[PDB]
């Protein structure tokens, strides 16, 4: 029980959870367990998720996303420091009206990455699945932000960088915290 | 340790009889050497057949296509002999010889299989769409070349090469990749 | 007892266990131990297994599968993120009627993988055992999903990607969770 | 094992017929060798064409520009032949041959795409701005050269090379990178 | 709980926290969690932050800075040993009137550092974002210290070393603490 | 260091005497050289025996089959002499000499054993099921060649090579792999 | 304490122990210590051992086997997942009538593997000891399964793969759990 | 592979017409070779100009100054032609050609930046202050040479070289580093 | 750096005088070279002695037996001279020269020991028993060879080589490995 | 603690130690500390030491042996699985009458191992010390087993494998536990 | 680089004047080369002396003894000159030249010390006993040769060479390692 874990447990006792690294499978499993446990303890209070993440896998992000949506409580997502790639997806996935960006946070939107490795017959399947995943990613981003899927597709072709105010205008977040 | 003196290298003697030896991997360096030799021999005697010996495990696709275009371009007929093995790209080169003049020793094996990626290409999903399209184009080009030089529909070639297919010399003759299986010419044997 | 371990223990008190890594001997041994423990503690309540695995060894997966089958309690399975290869096997192994997939989960069905080494005789023995394993796996998947062995053989040749809805149609899961 | 056969190699014989083989990755060494060969052949017979065989995976930009300037400088015309592929910089070199004298074999491949940094340069932001400006300059220079030698606008080239563009010999001829697609000259094949 | 962690826990119980390494995501997240926890525990007492750091990433430093700004509790930053780049940035960022520098502390101010990697199209975006970050950092240093933005632009070009007295004169610190 | 003495080494001088050396691991690099040498020697004089000295530890299968086909193809008779060892592949090459012209020095040894795949060939089960079939085919072909050249039965050979079989010169001669054990030519002794 | 160790300790309090990795010296020492502890706590209640091992050394496995035999309480061995080499030997070494196999377990039987190094005399000593070890292993396996030693020596020549039903017929197992 | 002809390769041919190729890094080996070539060329005919083709990414400082002294000492006049790029040390050498005989191809590139230490020199503060004094001396020496040869002032050079300065051929001409940008000689384009 | 002279090398000159040189470890490459040299020298003049200098730490058993058979096979008599050392295999070779014509310099050393398998051979017990039988066979064969060439019962050699045995030239002459220990032939020493 | 450490501590509370790896400085110091602590706790009850080691360093083994000799409490040594080199030396060093071997334990007895490096004078010193150590070890082994020093020296050359029965016959152990 | 002149290079010219250069470590390769050179020079003209230039850090012990036996065997008188240093084995070789013709340049160095076992030898005590006895034999032999050639006593050599003893040219002459310290010949400032 190191200092980091001690403080994190203390915060978890106050329904605050963190996402501060790549979205691996381990990080997603930890976050999903935290959300399930918090929901079991109480299904009426909110859960705050702080996002300082440079991105990562899509399967892990989707595990976290489904666990967030299915939880009876409301997940309020605060973008602190950086919300890139999958972190952006999870930030914009928070309960509508409960998505915040700290004033100097930055957000990054771009299309996924991957690799093709096997033979031609396997690369065909990989490419098909890439198309499916990209289409679904853009669909969900457009749903979250309210922008047309065409605009999301055009903007994500390469790294698109947003500040807090630009993100608020776009639709990633509903507020900029200041106090 | 090959026996030669200052240069009577046996490969020099073979080349002096219009024989090119593809005994290594099919890459850019060997490809360029092969095309230089084919052009030189065509210039030396355009109307005398050039012989190619294929004991190679295959290799790159663009190098294969370089060698294939040079073999088809030159004025002289190309006689291919598969000795040992002709696997992957080399198989096409074996089947690309002039019809009739494609041969293999009795214990040679020909391996035909679809193009595969040497490692992982990484990048945005768009770059991967481009690369996957290119790989499909290359595979279809291979099927078409073999269909042209064996007499079989590209669909049959695609079905057969979906997974490694190994053919003895006789099975290669039936498949159309070669035309004759050399018969041993030892004198004491007869 | 790190933070993740504390959370996992608390969930285990709630009869929720996780398979979030590639299945191997160690993960399988842990899962079997937890299944035995939960069955001993109470053999009338259910167990929940959340699967986010990319694959793993067949022997370990079969250990897990036998333990699930023999446990007096009902092992409901949930597919979140990715249930690929052995993970899909275990997901479909859950008690019929209690195999859920989260809306954005993806299932991957494909044939085993292996490696042959040694003399010709050893390779012959290995090929024989590969044939046996392949047959058994296809038969078990056909039993789980309700599909003929021929179709499982056809689709399992290369990677077969199902979304949650296609998985429900096929037979891997019996419900799509949406709360 | 490249045989010999006066004793000479295939490459020496090709050089005697005024043929230069760019079969390796463009870089300083190959660029210098190609420049030396071009100068030598031009001096030997200024009014006779020099043939450049291209089977290369690309290479650097400064080396490409050295070779390009030398090709465009010499008195003699340059006839470029794409053998098995011409990627990245080799595509620019292929398009840099004299109009009417650029050709490819039927199964050749051309690959045009924008300059890509190999690796990373770390430093202060004030140096990274300079590096980025230079990289943009080189990208624009590539687009301008290809526009000049293909008859297309710089904007069209920029749009097309945004991501890897692979062309066959026929698609390259349509694009404007080559003028003819070589025909086979086998005697048996024609007489059949 | 090792000796170092026990000491840090006992200090945190007194509202004293340390920033003693390079500012990366891990330590930034730890500091942010500590600040949130302390602000929750008592939002009327100050938080003492001791800075001995050589630098770090801008996003992590901005996460810490935003947390410091948002917290209801005043934050007093003591520069002990060495405050370089992000260390100095967070040193100047404490509550005006509560920034201190120990007498023999050095303060280093310079412009950011980074790298360009991809293709030309990507490098253009990277360069634009570099300009944005540079301008924002200089704006914030000018706000903290009180100097014109041009002075910060010129002083940060290569490297600027301040002693404690020079730093107080410039504007980073409000007092040189002596006892 | 190998002394020289047109500059010629001992290997070249022996080649001019129609002597070849398989004293290295058999692979494509060595197989192509052996084949070129055999073809050149056949061309120079096809009615004169070619002596091949075998001191190899083994090698690949395709290379063995290339060398074997060339040995059985050229008109000139091949006389194999095993000096230090003839292990695995080389054993076949030793048995492939012309009947009556297979020799081994008294302390030479032969080692026959079934083909082995060092390392792991990974892939789906549907690829390993093809690799196993190819390896079984290779083993059966090795047995058939050894049985054709030793006069035994493919079944007996298969049983005997199940595990490393080490044969001395006399044992090999009794087994059919060689015909005579070279006796020493030293004049002082006799 | 971690999660794995916590659950294993709870099971140990339930007289369930695991052998789920290659049988090396450390694992064998730990397993022997567990058997000793459980025999000390109670000398009548059975000890359940679940085997999911791929093999391992012979000396460590023999340490475990001797501890099992000397223990005053019955050892019931469940073959779950896999039981190869020393795994199958320890599975079959469980008390007769208390050796179980889960339905989808695989049992591999093969002859010992080893290594030879050093001078010729040392190699001769090693070869003689290899013969001794092989003979003892086959004798014990014949005693466990009830097959003649010739059949164990013939079947264990390269790799003998058994399903649960085949293992029951051979004699490695008494019942299959259902 | 650089093809020879009839036994002179292209580099020897260029050397016959008094052309020295600095197409590599400026280090000890290249510096010594270039000194040797310049001295030989001066000996053969002092009253004939010597051409220096530069395609180098620069390098050492002592090697730079050695080549520079030899260039400035030879009785013949040096004409420097930049091909591809002349960056870092090479730029100075390009600027150090005879006034009026410095040339660059149209698409060439010149890079100027102050000397930078490669790696880290560790020591006591005394050794490091000695090293810092030496490095300032080298920087000032480079500034002085460039100011002498380009007609600028040492201060302007210092300010310009604070951060890497990249000049095209025309910009290099307008900066004073070269005298003329070469024009193409092709007749089809005339 | 070995100085040539006008041309040849010292090694070429020695070979012209029928002096093979075994100065490296006895492996397959060295064995093939030595065998080729012996065959060539036998061809040139079968009635003349062939000298073989031995300065080597030993090496493989199969290479040893190849060189041994070739030495015992050619028609020319072999005279071995041990210069710096003859260890393991090279000791057997030293004893394999024609009786009466085996010499060693005064400060040479001969190291004879039983075969040792550096490295580990893994496998099933069924393969290790075969390997052990082979190793015993090769050990016994080396003992038989040394017994034949030194006039000692093979049991004596087996007992003596159980551990590394080092012999000075005189002790080797007493043993039987060599016949005469060479004496210096410097003129100045003889005249003083 | 960890599960392994928990089991080991529980056993140590019953006066059962374990020596299940190569004897080195760390393991020797741990064993000596455990024996010191157990002797302090009570000076009458025996101490059971279970040996499964493959060998190790002489100095560490001699530290353990001295601690065993000086302990007021009797020490009983059980050879399980393997007892090679220093493990065998410590097994035979147990209290005369309390040295047991499990029925399938293997014992090995070979002369010490080492290596020499440095200058000629240093190598001479090392060789002299090697002779001293070898003579001392053979003397102690002869004292433990009861065999004359000649036989111990002769057999100890190279490896001499014993089974439990042959070990009992030789003199390493006093009973085969069953 | 080592320039040639008319054709030959400096080492060949030195050899033609009967000079051998021991400028590398004393190992098997250099030992074999030195012996070959000594024998060739002895054959060419036995009466004339052979000069050995020694500039080496030492090396093996059996190589030392090979070179030493060859030097003491040949019919010619061996003169030795130590140029930069003669450390360990080389010193013995320096002391082993003919009495009267052992020389060293004024600033040469001569390091003599007892044999040392590089690395670590492992094995049973019965093997290390043999190895240590061999090391002692080698040390005694080194001392014996040094005493025989320097005129000192073996015990005094053993005491002195316990630790690294570094002698200058004059100290070596006093010790007996050499006979004369070469005096410069330069005509100017004679």
């Amino acid at each position: 029980l190191s200092l980091t874990d001690s403080v994190y447990e203390r915060l978890l006792s106050e329904r605050i959870i963190f996402l501060g690294s790549e979205v691996n499978d381990e990080i997603a499993n930890r976050l999903c367990a935290q959300i399930l446990l918090l929901a079991a303890e109480d299904a009426s209070k909110d859960i705050s998720l702080y996002i300082n993440s440079p991105g990562g896998s899509i399967s892990a992000g989707m595990a976290i996303y489904d666990t967030m949506v299915l939880a009876p409580c409301d997940i309020a997502t605060y973008a602190m420091g950086m919300a890139a790639s999958m972190g952006e997806f999870l930030l914009a996935a928070g309960t509508k009206g409960k998505r915040y960006a700290l004033p100097h946070a930055r957000i990054l939107m771009h299309q996924p990455l991957g690799g093709v490795t096997g033979s031609a017959a396997d690369i065909a399947i990989q490419a098909e699945q890439f198309a499916v995943i990209k289409k679904e990613m853009f669909r969900l981003n457009a749903e979250f932000t309210g922008q047309p899927i065409e605009r999301i597709e055009a903007d994500s072709d390469r790294d698109r960088w947003f500040t807090a105010a630009e993100a608020l205008e776009y639709g990633f977040v509903d507020h900029i915290i200041t106090r | 340790i090959l026996p030669s003196f200052i240069e009577s290298n046996p490969y020099n003697k073979l080349f002096e009889e219009r024989i090119i030896f593809l005994g290594v991997q099919v890459d850019d360096a060997s490809a360029n050497d092969i095309m230089a030799q084919l052009l030189v021999l065509e210039s030396l005697d355009p109307d005398r057949d050039i012989t190619m010996y294929i004991n190679s495990p295959g290799g790159g696709f663009t190098s294969l296509m370089a060698i294939y275009d040079t073999m088809q371009y030159v004025r002289a007929d190309i006689q291919t002999v598969c000795l040992g093995q002709a696997a992957s790209a080399a198989a096409v080169l074996l089947a690309a010889g002039t019809p009739g003049k494609r041969m293999a020793l009795p214990n040679a094996r020909v391996l035909i299989h679809q193009p595969s990626l040497s490692g992982v290409i990484q990048g945005q999903f768009s770059d991967l769409e481009i690369q996957a399209a290119e790989i499909e184009r290359m595979r279809t080009l291979m099927e078409t070349t073999l269909a042209r030089h064996t007499g079989k529909d590209a669909g049959v070639i695609r079905k057969d090469t979906d997974r490694d297919k190994i053919l003895t010399a006789e099975e290669a003759k039936d498949y159309g990749i070669i035309d004759t299986v050399l018969e041993y010419r030892k004198l004491s044997a007869q």
